[PDB]
């Protein structure tokens, strides 16, 4: 009986939450996919100086 | 004086209208790359302090 607790409580020292994990996970995925996107949106800059000369 | 060789306000104009719209594309950017409207403390320094502390 004592060894279930005592493995119990480390359990519950030092375990996750996977039901929250899951939705931090989609959310920093669609931020990743958006952080992309601006990252590509940011480069073609400067491209339109080309027409000036 | 309508046909000067050495000066036209035209180009000074229109370089400074180029300028500001440079500037709002700039801060619509930088909105989309932090997610976020306030992100610094230039944004909004009172916005910005009250949320960091909290």
């Amino acid at each position: 009986k004592l060894q279930d607790s005592l493995d119990a409580g480390v359990g519950n020292l030092v375990d996750a939450d996977l039901a929250k994990e899951s939705a931090k996970l989609q959310s920093l995925q669609t931020k990743q996919q958006l952080g992309v996107q601006a990252l590509s949106i940011a480069n073609q800059s400067s491209s339109s100086i080309l027409s000036l000369f | 004086a309508l046909n000067s060789i050495n000066t036209n306000a035209g180009a000074m104009i229109a370089l400074q209208n180029l300028n500001g719209t440079n500037s709002e594309l700039t801060t619509v950017q930088q909105r989309i790359n932090t997610g976020k409207k306030i992100a610094s403390a230039k944004d909004n320094g009172a916005i910005w302090a009250t949320a960091k502390n909290q």
